[PDB]
């Protein structure tokens, strides 16, 4: 769909007005590109919270996985968008979603050094013993990338 | 032999990266491939992701680089990083290597490795 492609672009670009017009005009809130990204992936990734909220309110799949198994929550954790993480979790995002690489949102936040996101994930029930493809936990990953503060927080658990 | 979805997406991202001749794709990064003699595939990819991560971190907030073609570059560099989680792991692998390559040529070298790797599913 052309409207689907336009919505994906509007969500990525942070064009709030255009997002709402497209949706009203017929765009599927769960439009997919060839890599499996939805408008919600792109808005979470590019840190457009108002778009995230509009999409979720009108039925976007909070747990949609792209071609490699990544959810909007993985992406928000990756770029360090704390409010978006919080909003996704409230909308029912799987806190322990796993991609093809065996990576969970807690792995991501831990590697990319996002302490507040780590805290919110843990409170939401993130699994500290989750192992990736290579047998590593978020604490292992935090410690190996030199995020000692996060690694201490996780090692207590 | 089924074709690896991960490799497929990595290649898509690399093709997008190397078709756009942006201003800052001429900036140089450490040529980690020069230091990969008797090195595992996993380590080679970890060394490459580490360099790529450093680049998009340092040049995302770069006034000289800035204004929409640079946005796509950084976007796709972050994508590449995520695409490599399954091959490289969530790890940092620094190298002593002094040799430098343009980001363009570095990404071309990585594309070659990946596309050769992908062609194995044709066996």
């Amino acid at each position: 769909s052309d409207l689907g492609k336009k919505l994906l672009e509007a969500a990525r670009a942070g064009q709030d007005d255009e997002v709402r017009i497209l949706m009203a005009n017929g765009a599927d809130v769960n439009a997919l590109d060839d890599s499996g990204y939805t408008p919600l992936h792109l808005a979470a990734e590019d840190g457009h919270l108002e778009i995230v909220e509009v999409l979720l309110k009108h039925g976007a799949d909070v747990n949609a996985a792209d071609r490699l198994g990544d959810t909007p929550l993985h992406l928000a954790a990756f770029v360090g968008h704390l409010e978006i993480v919080e909003v996704l979790l409230k909308a029912g995002a799987d806190v322990n979603a796993v991609d093809l690489a065996g990576v969970t949102p807690l792995h991501v936040a831990a590697f990319y050094g996002h302490l507040e996101i780590v805290e919110v994930l843990l409170k939401a029930g993130a699994d500290v013993n989750a192992q990736d493809k290579f047998g590593k936990t978020p604490a292992d990953i935090a410690a190996d990338n030199g995020h000692e503060d996060i690694a201490e927080v996780l090692q207590k658990l | 032999h089924k074709c690896d979805i991960t490799l497929q997406e990595i290649i898509k991202t690399l093709n997008s990266l190397t078709e756009q001749k942006t201003l800052c794709t001429e900036l140089t990064v450490t040529d980690i491939f020069a230091a990969s003699k008797n090195t595992t595939e996993k380590e080679t990819f970890c060394r490459a992701a580490t360099v790529l991560r450093q680049f998009y971190s340092h040049h995302e907030k770069d006034t000289r680089c800035l204004f929409h073609r640079h946005k796509q570059l950084i976007r796709f560099l972050k994508r590449l990083d995520r695409n490599l989680w399954g091959l490289a792991g969530l790890n940092s692998c620094p190298v002593k290597e002094a040799n430098q390559s343009t980001l363009e040529n570095f990404l071309e070298r990585l594309k070659t490795i990946m596309r050769e790797k992908y062609s194995k599913c044709s066996s």
